[PDB]
């Protein structure tokens, strides 16, 4: 309510979940697509998604973390206060998804063979590209029945489910495995260890109107908080807040 | 001991 | 019963004017901005704005613009049938907006030397480089008081004001200088020639399930009527459309 939420990657891995996790958010943002500012949002993040799906196989390491967090969960059987009721669900839950991430067709395949997502995308590297002139198909797509556009984006959002389903239970267990420790940076430094981490949160106050600009070292790291407007934002010598290795 | 353990991990 | 507005510009020029008139209308599209998708949306838009304006030279080809639709008037003054009381307004219109946008700094000016703009725009080559790990500034601005985001975005958009004017009234008038007629295509193909026509603008029916192929070169065009169902559906013997060149 009166504090922002920062997160930052400790590792190239969680670099590519973070990113994954928000680009298929925003397919979801602005539905329904109606003009012609929806579509661009939409075939926009689309396109970034098969960006980084080219790099390399997220199926193989979200697959193998599914098992790491299947594991980390089965060791808290037994301690005393343990809703073990809750754990057996959840590793259930990964196990689904596992099979499902599996037996499932290659990662935004169904996407790339799409013929208008192809267009698309062929004309998003270009500034002013994406007009009418340079896109009928898309400009008619956009005159059809309203049914039809929330048919095929329905579809197109749903050939995510197995990736989106992994994701969305992984980054969830890792925000919540470690919880928020008070901490003090003055003259806007900090330094600390993060071991196994692989990921960073930070909650500061809302009305310092300062962000975290955080660099990676080995397994440690050093923050420099900086004020939004370097014009005219002070950075104290106490700043109290809310760190989180997860 | 029982605070170690994760919130969502906490219950009855 | 339903029809579908396609524009081809006949030249870099309007090519290039079209674009600009998109980009602007976006911009006011979805305010107030409150959400990362809505944040980005802005911020990517005055970005292919500001590369549109560094690669070409809009602010000159405008104020020619202002000038020809000037003299293209003045030649109707004291003509009998001409309302004299409205292009005389009409005059000193295009005389005050080309007076206000040559009084007016550089075109994106004020944008381009923003403090955030710089760093959201930075970061617009890059899949996944506009999260909240990447982008830490944005973050906290989208927490700011409403009255101050209003404030800054107002600022921002007045800032292409003299060109939002100049350029609306070009359109305009380019516009309401040719009428649309009824015309017939053989075979799926059209071709005439254009002449001093800057902007095609061809209504076609919905129903039609055709997409219209505008090719242009030199002083003359060439529409092709292609299906939508990719070569699965057919092209009528005649297809009656109606065509304006402006």
């Amino acid at each position: 309510q009166t504090q922002v939420l920062f997160e930052h990657p400790l590792n190239e891995k969680m670099r590519t979940w973070l990113r994954i996790e928000f680009l298929i958010q925003q397919l979801t943002v602005n539905l329904p697509i109606v003009d012609h500012a929806g579509a661009l949002h939409f075939f926009r993040n689309v396109s970034e998604l098969l960006d980084v799906f080219e790099r390399g196989e997220v199926r193989t390491e979200l697959l193998k973390e599914l098992d790491r967090q299947q594991r980390k969960l089965q060791t808290w059987i037994g301690v005393p206060g343990v809703d073990q009721s809750r754990i057996e669900a959840l590793i259930q839950q990964l196990k689904a998804a596992g099979s499902v991430l599996i037996s499932a067709p290659r990662i935004g395949q169904f996407l790339r063979e799409d013929r208008l997502i192809a267009l698309v995308r062929q004309r998003l590297s270009i500034p002013g590209g994406c007009c009418s002139f340079d896109l009928p198909t898309l400009h008619i797509w956009l005159h059809l029945p309203q049914a039809q556009r929330d048919s095929q984006v329905e579809t197109w959002i749903a050939s995510l489910n197995p990736l989106t389903q992994a994701l969305t239970m992984v980054l969830d267990l890792i925000r919540q495995s470690a919880p928020f420790r008070k901490q003090t940076s003055l003259n806007g430094f900090y330094q600390d260890n993060g071991g196994d981490a692989d990921l960073l949160r930070l909650n500061l106050s809302l009305d310092s109107q300062l962000y975290p600009q955080i660099s990676g070292h080995k397994s440690r790291f050093a923050i420099r908080f900086m004020p939004l407007d370097s014009e005219n934002g002070q950075v104290p010598e106490r700043l109290d807040f809310e760190l989180a290795c997860c | 001991d029982y605070l170690d353990i994760p919130a969502f991990l906490r219950k009855q």
